[PDB]
């Protein structure tokens, strides 16, 4: 999850299986023009 | 692009219009492409 | 790291109250609902 210049971007990935040792990439899936102030999440 | 034009005959009333409001006080400067709609009074002193 | 889809969604905002803006992302088994509104929370957020 990233939020820059008033835009909210969400990248995601799924896979089958402490975190495992391996290499994988993530693809862009959401961009929204929210444009608010975000400091804490749940 | 930025476009500006005149709307005198569409937003002027003899008795005066007060539907349009602006903000004058804030604690910190505004981030680009940001919208705030708060109403809390500007804390200039200690007592709320 | 999950099985049976226990984790559902997320909340984003400044103070998470009825006063200022809030984003909800919910995944109630049918569609990915994203909703940015002026939203109220409780102290024990959970779904059936």
């Amino acid at each position: 999850f990233k939020n820059i210049d008033g835009y909210f971007k969400i990248y995601s990935k799924h896979t089958p299986i402490d975190l495992p040792q391996g290499f994988s990439a993530l693809e862009p899936l959401v961009d929204l023009p929210i444009g608010i102030n975000i400091t804490r999440f749940q | 692009c930025v476009i500006a034009w005149n709307s005198n005959k569409l937003d002027s009333k003899v008795s005066g219009n007060y539907n349009y409001l602006y903000r004058l006080f804030r604690k910190s400067n505004l981030k680009p492409f940001e919208r705030d709609i708060s109403t809390e009074i500007y804390q200039a002193g200690n007592k709320p | 790291i999950e099985k049976s889809n226990i984790i559902r969604g997320w909340i984003f905002g400044t103070t998470l109250d009825s006063k200022t803006q809030s984003l909800l992302i919910v995944n109630n088994a049918t569609n990915v609902v994203i909703k940015v509104c002026e939203f109220q929370f409780c102290n024990d957020p959970f779904l059936d």
